[PDB]
C-alpha cells in the first residue's frame, strides 16, 4: 500500500533483511515507519454518525497503539505512564462527545491524525505536545504539587474558591 | 623470543585458525582473509631476504592483487545479501539451535496453532 | 571483539605491525607498498561497514 | 447437516436491515468487479491481450488466473490507491508484527 | 459508422523518443518530414 | 521445607546467599494483586510437601528493593532458582502449575553432573552480570 | 456408494470435503477436496498458495497415503507440503510416520507441533470443515524458481 | 537395530543459552499460562483505578466493569503493550470482555 | 484560473451554507491546489473532501485553530514563553497589549 | 622510509598535541558551561534528530571502489617498470605495453555497462 | 508582474476604511510547491541547486 | 551509450522486499538553521545515498 | 435467467475474440508464431522493457537523460465522481459466510455497527461532557509515596 501506514513502510530488522531468512515484517503500528509521510488524503466521508463514531475509535486506537514510542522519545514517561496518557486523551474525547455532524468529526479526525504524526516524527516539542496529555484535575507525576488550596479551602464551593483567589490582579 | 621463520609460520596458521574460530560474519571473514593474505605477503618476503630468492620477493605484490581480487568479490558478494534477504551474521540463516548465541529464537509465522 | 569496527581497527593495527616488522628486517619498500595497498583496503571496508 | 446447490451448508441469512447483510451485498459487488466467485478465488472468463492466463468476467476483469486466490491487499491497494482511513491491522499486520 | 483510426496512447505526447519517432515516421525520413537540421 | 518470610530486602539477600540453596523458590507479593492470598496459601501448602526446596516469601511493598534485584515485573511472581541462578518464574497464582515446575526443575537438577569445583552457589546478579559485561559493556563502550 | 438399478446420481456438493485455510499472507481460504485424494493433490488443484511441492508427493509406490504404509516405502523426499493443522484434526491424525518426522525436523523453516506433510495427508470424511495454516514453505534447489 | 521410536537427531536439538531450563521441542510454540496472562492482565488493569480487582468477574462486560468506549480501546491496546501483540480489527471490536481477551492470548504464541 | 489559448481569467465562486462547511477537492485535477486547498482549510476551516493531502501548511505543531476568521482575534489564545521549570518552550494564556 | 628517528618524531609530535591540551586547559579556565536540556543533543538545523545510532548510506558506488581497489592493484604493478624504464627491452617494453592495453580494455568495459553511475 | 512571477492581490472591500478580505496570491508559494516534482531524483547538491533557481522568498509563501 | 533504466529507476511492488526500500531512509530535515534553506523552511527530506527521494517542505516558520 | 444472460453475453464476447484471432492474414499468422517463440525465451528484464516501451519510457542513453518527463512528470489522472460516490469505503475483506465460526471472529463486526446506530438513533442531542478542572489529590501516590 502507498501509504505512510502502508504494510511495507517498515524499518528493517537488519540492513540485509526485513525480519528474518524466511519471513517478512516490521513494526510501523507502534513506532514511526521508515519512510516520511508525503501526502496525508483525506477521510472518506461518513454519511452516518456510526461511521463517524467508528473513525473517531479507530483514531483512538491507533494513538493508544503509539503512546508509549511518543512517552520514550520525548523524555515524558515521568509526567504520566502510557496508560496515564492514554486516559487524559481519553478526557479529551469524552469532552467532544457531543459532536453529531460526521463532516465535521472528519476533519476532527483528519486534525488529530496529523498531530500524532507530530508527535511521532519530533516535529513538535515535548513541552507543547503535552497538553493533550496532561491530567485535567491532578498534578504531574514527576514534581511536587501543593494543596495549600485542598487545605485551605477544606470543602467549601467552587464559587468560594474563585472568590477568595479573584479573576483580576489586585493591583490595577 | 621465537625466531622470525617459526614466528611467521606459525601466526599464519594462527590467523586460519581465528578465521574459523570468530562468528561467520561475512565481513568479518573478509577482514581475515585480507589479514591471512598479508601474513603470506610478510612470510614470502622473509623466505625471500633469507634465501636472496627475487622470485619469493616477486610474489609480494602477486599476494596484493590476487586479496584485491578476492576482497572486491567478497565486496560484491556482501552486497549481495542485501538482494537475498540474508543475515549477513550466517548463523542466523539456519533454524539449528546452538548455544554460542544468547538470543537465537525462530518461530513459525503463525499467530495461532490450534483453532479451536 | 566481535564488533567489525573493532575487528577492523585490529587488522589496521595488524597491517601497521606487519610494516614495522619488514622495516625492522629492513624491506622498507615492501613495507611501504603494503601500507598504501592495505590503507586503501581498510578504507573501503569502512566505507563498506557504514553500509 | 444438510447443503445448498454448491457444498456450502445451508445457513440463515443475516436480517434484512442489517449492516450485515447490507456489507455482505457490497462484498459481493466487489468481488464482482475482480471475477472473484464466493469463495475468493479468481474465476475464467474471457481471455485477456498481454495478460498471460488472467481472464475477464462480465462486470470486471481478473486480477489472477482462474481459480486463484484473490488478494484483500491487492483489492485494496486498486480500489483506494493511496487513501487509508486507518490504519487497518489485518491478520498480515499483526503476523508481521508478531515477527518482528 | 466506420471504425475510428486506430490512436496509440503513446501518441498524443509533447515530444516523442527514438522508438515513437520510428514508428511515427515509418516509411519516410527524418529529411522528408521535419526537413534538414543544422548545426 | 516451611516458608521463611522477609520484609527486608537486605535481610532476605543475607539469608539466601549465606544458605546457599541448592534449590531455592522465593514467592514475591504485594497488595496491589488481590490474588497473593491464595498464592501465600499454596505457597505454604507447597513448602511443606517439597524438602528440596528452600522457600522464601518477600513482600515487595515492604522489600522495594527486592523488586527491581529479583528482577520481578508482576505480583505473584514464583521464582525457582538453581545454584542462585534463576530456573524458572511464574508469574501468576495457579498450585498445580507451580508444583509442576518444581517437579520440572527438581527432575533436571537431578539428572545433572556439575564439575568438582564449579558446583557453588551464586549470587542471582552474577550471571546476569558476566552477561552484561560481555555483551552490554562493549554495546555501550561502542554506541555512548 | 450401494447405488441400486435405477438410482439417480448423487450431488458433488454433497461430497465435498471443506479445507479452511489462512495463507501465509494470513488470508482465510476455503477449498474443496475429495476423500481418497492427498491434500497435496487438492492444495496444487484449487491452486493454493504457499506449498513449494518440490517432490511432488514423493514416490508413485510404497507411497505414504498407503494404509497401512509400507515398511519399505522411501517415505516423503522433501519438506516443502508442510501445513499447520488444526488441534482437533491433528489429534484426529494421530502420531507422525518416523521417516515423515525426520523430514519434518529437517526443515530450513521452522515447524511446529501441528505440522504435517500435504502429501503425506489423505482426506478422509473426517476431515470435513478441517482448518489448515500455510506459511510459506522453503525452496530446496536451484529449480524451484523454474 | 533402527528404533522408529526414537525420534531424535541433530536437527532436533533444543539446548539454548537463554534457558537454564531446557525447552521440550525445538519449536517455540510455547503459550503463555493461564494465570500468567490474568495477572498480567489485572496489573494493566489496576493501571485504571476505577475498576475493583477483587471482586472482578471475567464473564462480566465492560460497561458492567466501568470501562467506556474509549476505557475498552485504553485497556486492549495496554494489554497488546503488556503482551507485545497486535489484535486483528475484527478481534479487537469484537471483545466482549477479558474472559474473551484472555483466551485470545492464550491460543496466540506470539505473547511474551 | 487563467486561460492562455482565449487570454483569460475566470473566477468561479462557490457558496456554502453547511456548517461543517464541506466542499469537493480539485487537488487531483490541478496541482496548484494542494498547497492552496491546504491553506483555504487551515485558515478556514474548509472540510475539502478527496483531498490529496490534508495536513496543515502555515499552523504551528500541535494547535487546532482557524485564524482567519472574523471570530477569531488577532492576538489568538496562546502565547509561546520559555519554562525554566520545564527548561523548554511552553504555550500559555496570553496577557496581550491593548493599544 | 625512516627509522627509530621518525618513531621519536611521532612521539614528539604526541608531546605536542599535550602541549596544545595544556594550552586548551587552561583557556577551560575562562569560562562557565551551564547544564541545559538540548545543549548536549544532536544538531539537525534547530530540531531534534529523528535518528541516534541507524544513520544508514546506501553505497551506490560500490563497484567504483572494487575497481579503484583492482586499479590501484595495477598501477603498483605498473610501477616498478617505470622506476628502471631506461634498462627497459623488447620483453619489457612489449609487456609494459599489454599490461596498460588490459587496464584501458577493463576500463572500457566498465564504461559500456553503465556501472561508473550511481544506481537506484 | 513581480521578478518572481505573477504576484496577485483580491481585495474584498465591503465599503469601510478596512479591507474585510486581502488575499495574497504569491508566485513564490507556487515555485515551491512544484520544487517536489521537479527535485525528486536529484543529488542534494542538485536540490540545493533547485532551491537556488526557483527564487523563492519565504516571506511571501509563509506570510 | 547502452540502456540503463533498471539502474536508474525502483518501483515497489505489493509484498515484494527486493522491490521494497531495503534501507532505513536518511530522513534529514533541511531544517531552517541551514545555509541553503533561507533560514524559514523545514524541509523534511528523505534522501537514499543524497539522491533527494520525498520531500515535506514545512512552511509557515515565517507565517505571521 | 441472470445466469443465462451473463452465459450468451459471454459467449457473444468470446466469438468477437475469436473473429479477432481466426480472421488473421498469414503474415499476421507468421508474426505472431515469432512472437510466441519470442516470449518462450524473453527474461523478465525484456518483459519489463516491453512494458516500458509500451508506456513510452526512454530506451537510449540520450533520452535517459530525460526519464523524469515520461516516468514522473506525467501527473496522475483524476479519480472519477463515481467513485466519489459510492456506498461506503470500509477495506475489502472476504465474505466469512460460510467459513468456521473460528474464522468469523476475525471478520469486521456488524454488531458493533448496529449497536452504534441504535445508540445514536436513541441520542440524537446529547449535553456537552465537562472534565472538572477542580484539583484533586492523585489518585495514585506512587510518584509521592515511592522511596526505591
Ligand atoms: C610501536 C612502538 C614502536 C617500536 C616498534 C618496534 C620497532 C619498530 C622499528 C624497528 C626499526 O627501527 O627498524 C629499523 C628500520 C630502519 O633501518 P635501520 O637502517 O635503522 O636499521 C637499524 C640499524 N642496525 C640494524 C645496524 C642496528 O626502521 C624503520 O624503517 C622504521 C620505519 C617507521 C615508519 C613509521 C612507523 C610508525 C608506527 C606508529
Ligand atoms: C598552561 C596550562 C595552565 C593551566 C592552569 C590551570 C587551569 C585551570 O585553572 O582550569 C580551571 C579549572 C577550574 O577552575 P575554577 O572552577 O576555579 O574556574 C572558575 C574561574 N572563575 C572563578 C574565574 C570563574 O581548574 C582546575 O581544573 C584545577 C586547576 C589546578 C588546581
Ligand atoms: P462509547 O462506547 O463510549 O459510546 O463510544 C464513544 C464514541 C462513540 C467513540 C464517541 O466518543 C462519541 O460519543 N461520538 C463520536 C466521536 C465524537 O463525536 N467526537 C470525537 C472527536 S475526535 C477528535 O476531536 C480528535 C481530534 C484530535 C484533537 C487533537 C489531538 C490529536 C493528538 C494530539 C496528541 C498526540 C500526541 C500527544
Ligand atoms: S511434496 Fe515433498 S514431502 Fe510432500
Amino acid at each position: 500500500m502507498n501509504h505512510y501506514w502502508g504494510s511495507s513502510n517498515t524499518i528493517p530488522a537488519s540492513s540485509t533483511q526485513n525480519n528474518n531468512y524466511f519471513s517478512g515484517g516490521g513494526n510501523n503500528v507502534t513506532i514511526r515507519g521508515n519512510e516520511i509521510m508525503e501526502r496525508l488524503p483525506s477521510q472518506t466521508p461518513s454519511q452516518n454518525m456510526v461511521q463517524a463514531s467508528m473513525k473517531t475509535l479507530r483514531f483512538y486506537r491507533k494513538f493508544c497503539r503509539l503512546i508509549p514510542f511518543i512517552l520514550r522519545i520525548h523524555n515524558i514517561g515521568t509526567k504520566f505512564t502510557a496508560q496515564q496518557a492514554m486516559i487524559n486523551f481519553g478526557n479529551y474525547i469524552r469532552e467532544r462527545n457531543h459532536y453529531r455532524d460526521p463532516g465535521l468529526i472528519d476533519h476532527r479526525i483528519q486534525l488529530g491524525y496529523e498531530l500524532l504524526y507530530e508527535a511521532e516524527m519530533h516535529f513538535s516539542q515535548h513541552t507543547i505536545l503535552m497538553q493533550y496529555l496532561s491530567p485535567y484535575n491532578t498534578p504531574l507525576s514527576d514534581r511536587g504539587y501543593s494543596y495549600l488550596e485542598k487545605v485551605k479551602y477544606g470543602n467549601k464551593s467552587k464559587f468560594l474558591q474563585g472568590f477568595y483567589k479573584g479573576n483580576k490582579p489586585t493591583e490595577f | 623470543m621465537l625466531t622470525w621463520i617459526s614466528f611467521w609460520s606459525l601466526i599464519f596458521w594462527l590467523i586460519l585458525i581465528i578465521l574459523v574460530l570468530k562468528p561467520k560474519n561475512f565481513i568479518s571473514i573478509l577482514f581475515m582473509s585480507e589479514l591471512t593474505w598479508l601474513a603470506l605477503y610478510c612470510l614470502s618476503l622473509l623466505f625471500g631476504a633469507i634465501y636472496c630468492d627475487i622470485t619469493l620477493l616477486s610474489i609480494s605484490f602477486f599476494i596484493l592483487g590476487v586479496a584485491g581480487l578476492e576482497f572486491s568479490f567478497g565486496i560484491l558478494i556482501a552486497i549481495l545479501y542485501k538482494n537475498l534477504n540474508e543475515s549477513l551474521n550466517t548463523d542466523l540463516n539456519n533454524n539449528n539451535n546452538n548455544q554460542n548465541i544468547f538470543d537465537k529464537n525462530f518461530k513459525t509465522p503463525l499467530e495461532k496453532i490450534n483453532w479451536q | 571483539n566481535n564488533n567489525l569496527y573493532y575487528i577492523l581497527l585490529y587488522i589496521f593495527l595488524e597491517i601497521v605491525f606487519f610494516g614495522l616488522f619488514l622495516c625492522l628486517y629492513q624491506l622498507e619498500l615492501f613495507t611501504g607498498f603494503l601500507w598504501v595497498a592495505e590503507f586503501a583496503i581498510v578504507f573501503i571496508a569502512v566505507v563498506l561497514l557504514f553500509y | 447437516r444438510r447443503r445448498s446447490v454448491d457444498g456450502n451448508a445451508i445457513r440463515q441469512p443475516h436480517k434484512v436491515g442489517t449492516y450485515a447483510a447490507e456489507k455482505q451485498r457490497l462484498l459481493a459487488e466487489e468481488r464482482a468487479k475482480f471475477n472473484v466467485d464466493h469463495l475468493g478465488r479468481y474465476k475464467g472468463g474471457l481471455p485477456v491481450k498481454g495478460k498471460g492466463s488472467i481472464r475477464k468476467g462480465i462486470h470486471g476483469e481478473g486480477f489472477g488466473a482462474p481459480s486463484h486466490a484473490h488478494d484483500a491487499l491487492i483489492h485494496q491497494i486498486k480500489q483506494s490507491k493511496d487513501t487509508m482511513d486507518y490504519q487497518n491491522i489485518t491478520n498480515e499486520v499483526a503476523q508481521n508484527f508478531a515477527n518482528h | 459508422s466506420p471504425a475510428p483510426p486506430t490512436i496509440g496512447q503513446v501518441e498524443l505526447e509533447p515530444f516523442k523518443f527514438n522508438h515513437e519517432r520510428d514508428q511515427l515516421i515509418y516509411g519516410y525520413t527524418m529529411e522528408e518530414l521535419y526537413g534538414k537540421k543544422f548545426g | 521445607s516451611r516458608v521463611r518470610s522477609f520484609n527486608d530486602f537486605k535481610a532476605a539477600k543475607t539469608y539466601i546467599d549465606t544458605l546457599k540453596p541448592k534449590l531455592a523458590c522465593l514467592y514475591f507479593r504485594a497488595d496491589w494483586n488481590p490474588l497473593c492470598e491464595q498464592a501465600d496459601k499454596d505457597f505454604d501448602k507447597l513448602s511443606d510437601t517439597h524438602l528440596e526446596y528452600e522457600f522464601v516469601k518477600i513482600d515487595i511493598d515492604k522489600a522495594p528493593q527486592a523488586k527491581g534485584y529479583f528482577a520481578v515485573r508482576c505480583e505473584p511472581e514464583f521464582l525457582l532458582l538453581c545454584l542462585g541462578q534463576e530456573m524458572t518464574r511464574q508469574t501468576g497464582q495457579n498450585q498445580r502449575n507451580l508444583e509442576h515446575r518444581l517437579f520440572k526443575v527438581q527432575e533436571y537438577v537431578k539428572g545433572l553432573n556439575f564439575p568438582a569445583g564449579m558446583d557453588t552457589y551464586e549470587e542471582f546478579h552474577e550471571q546476569y552480570m558476566a552477561e552484561h559485561t560481555q555483551l552490554d559493556k562493549e554495546i555501550n563502550e561502542w554506541a555512548r | 456408494h450401494h447405488h441400486h438399478a435405477g438410482d439417480q446420481a448423487d450431488r458433488v456438493a454433497d461430497k465435498i470435503i471443506w479445507i479452511n485455510i489462512q495463507n501465509r499472507i494470513g488470508q482465510f481460504e476455503r477449498i474443496s477436496a475429495f476423500e481418497g485424494e492427498s491434500l497435496l493433490e487438492a492444495l496444487q488443484r484449487n491452486k493454493v498458495a504457499g506449498i513449494v511441492a518440490t517432490c511432488e508427493g514423493g514416490e508413485d509406490i510404497n507411497t505414504m497415503l498407503e494404509k497401512p504404509i509400507d515398511p519399505v516405502t522411501y517415505g516423503p523426499f522433501c519438506s516443502s507440503c508442510q501445513v499447520v493443522v488444526s488441534n482437533p484434526w491433528r489429534n484426529k491424525m494421530g502420531n507422525l510416520h518416523y521417516l515423515e518426522e525426520r523430514n519434518l525436523v529437517r526443515s530450513s523453516y521452522p515447524t511446529t507441533e501441528n505440522s504435517r506433510l500435504a502429501c503425506c495427508i489423505l482426506v478422509e470424511k473426517w476431515m470435513n470443515e478441517m482448518i489448515i495454516s500455510i506459511p510459506q514453505n522453503p525452496n530446496s534447489v536451484y529449480e524451484d524458481n523454474m | 537395530f533402527q528404533d522408529n521410536q526414537d525420534r531424535s537427531r541433530v536437527e532436533t536439538n533444543s539446548a539454548t543459552w537463554a534457558h537454564n531450563l531446557p525447552k521440550e521441542n525445538k519449536f517455540n510454540t510455547e503459550t503463555l499460562e493461564k494465570q500468567e496472562v490474568e495477572s498480567r492482565i489485572l496489573k494493566v488493569l489496576s493501571n485504571f483505578e476505577q475498576v475493583n480487582l477483587k471482586n472482578l468477574r471475567w464473564e462480566q462486560n465492560f460497561k458492567k466493569l466501568g470501562l467506556d468506549s474509549l476505557d475498552q480501546t485504553a485497556l486492549l491496546a495496554s494489554i497488546e503493550h503488556e503482551f507485545t501483540i497486535l489484535f486483528p480489527d475484527g478481534v479487537f471490536e469484537g471483545f466482549e470482555n477479558l474472559e474473551q481477551v484472555v483466551n485470545y492470548i492464550l491460543k496466540n504464541i506470539n505473547a511474551v | 484560473y487563467y486561460n492562455y489559448f482565449l487570454k483569460s481569467k475566470l473566477t468561479l465562486f462557490i457558496i456554502l451554507n453547511n456548517l461543517n462547511k464541506s466542499i469537493d477537492s480539485i487537488d487531483r485535477i490541478f496541482a496548484n491546489a494542494n498547497w492552496l486547498e491546504r491553506e483555504t482549510s487551515e485558515m478556514y476551516g474548509i472540510n475539502y473532501k478527496w483531498k490529496i493531502d490534508t495536513r496543515k501548511l502555515l499552523l504551528d505543531y500541535s494547535k487546532i485553530e482557524n485564524p482567519m476568521l472574523k471570530e477569531f482575534q488577532s492576538e489568538g489564545t496562546q502565547d509561546a514563553f520559555y519554562n525554566i521549570f520545564e527548561n523548554q518552550v511552553v504555550v500559555l494564556k496570553n496577557e496581550t497589549v491593548e493599544l | 622510509m625512516g627509522d627509530a628517528v621518525v618513531i621519536h618524531l611521532i612521539q614528539n609530535v604526541l608531546i605536542f598535541g599535550i602541549i596544545f591540551w595544556l594550552l586548551t586547559w587552561g583557556a577551560e579556565y575562562f569560562y562557565t558551561v551551564k547544564q541545559q536540556l538540548t545543549k548536549k543533543q544532536f544538531y539537525e538545523c534547530g530540531f531534534k534528530s529523528i535518528s541516534e545510532l541507524n544513520i544508514q548510506i546506501n553505497f551506490n558506488f560500490f563497484m567504483l571502489a572494487v575497481f579503484l581497489i583492482l586499479y590501484d592493484v595495477e598501477f603498483t604493478f605498473l610501477f616498478p617498470v617505470l622506476f628502471n624504464f631506461s634498462m627497459f627491452s623488447t620483453t619489457e617494453l612489449f609487456l609494459a605495453f599489454f599490461f596498460i592495453f588490459l587496464i584501458l580494455v577493463s576500463l572500457l568495459y566498465d564504461w559500456l555497462n553503465n556501472v561508473l553511475s550511481w544506481s537506484a | 508582474e513581480s521578478p518572481k512571477g505573477e504576484f496577485g492581490v483580491s481585495m474584498l472591500s465591503d465599503g469601510s476604511n478596512k479591507p474585510y478580505k486581502c488575499k495574497v496570491r504569491s508566485p513564490a508559494l507556487h515555485h515551491l510547491q512544484v520544487l517536489p516534482k521537479i527535485g525528486k531524483g536529484h543529488f542534494l547538491a542538485d536540490l540545493v541547486a533547485l532551491v537556488g533557481t526557483v527564487d523563492i522568498v519565504f516571506g511571501e509563501i509563509d506570510r | 551509450m547502452n540502456r540503463s533504466i533498471f539502474q536508474l529507476w525502483k518501483p515497489e511492488s505489493p509484498r515484494s522486499n527486493v522491490n521494497s526500500k531495503q534501507i532505513k531512509t536518511m530522513n534529514v530535515n533541511f531544517g531552517p538553521q541551514h545555509p541553503a534553506a533561507h533560514g524559514v523552511l523545514r524541509l523534511i527530506l528523505q534522501l537514499n545515498g543524497e539522491i533527494a527521494e520525498r520531500f515535506d517542505p514545512h512552511i509557515g516558520l515565517l507565517h505571521r | 435467467r441472470q445466469v443465462l444472460q451473463e452465459h450468451h453475453q459471454e459467449c457473444v464476447q468470446l466469438a468477437r475474440i475469436h473473429a479477432e484471432e481466426t480472421e488473421k492474414s498469414f503474415r499476421e499468422v507468421l508474426n505472431d508464431f515469432d512472437r510466441i517463440t519470442a516470449e518462450a525465451e524473453y527474461d523478465h528484464e525484456s518483459l519489463a522493457l516491453q512494458k516500458m516501451r509500451d508506456l513510452g519510457f526512454p530506451m537510449e542513453g540520450e533520452e535517459e537523460e530525460y526519464i523524469e518527463q515520461r516516468v514522473f512528470m506525467r501527473e496522475q489522472l483524476p479519480p472519477l465522481e463515481s467513485e466519489f460516490w459510492k456506498k461506503n469505503y470500509d477495506p475489502y475483506e472476504q465474505d466469512l459466510f460460510h467459513f468456521p465460526d473460528s474464522f468469523k471472529a476475525y471478520q469486521q463486526q456488524y454488531k458493533r455497527y448496529d449497536e452504534a446506530k441504535k445508540y445514536f438513533e436513541e441520542n440524537p442531542n446529547v449535553e456537552a461532557t465537562i472534565i472538572d478542572r477542580e484539583f484533586k489529590e492523585p489518585t495514585n501516590k506512587k510518584p509521592w509515596t515511592r522511596k526505591y
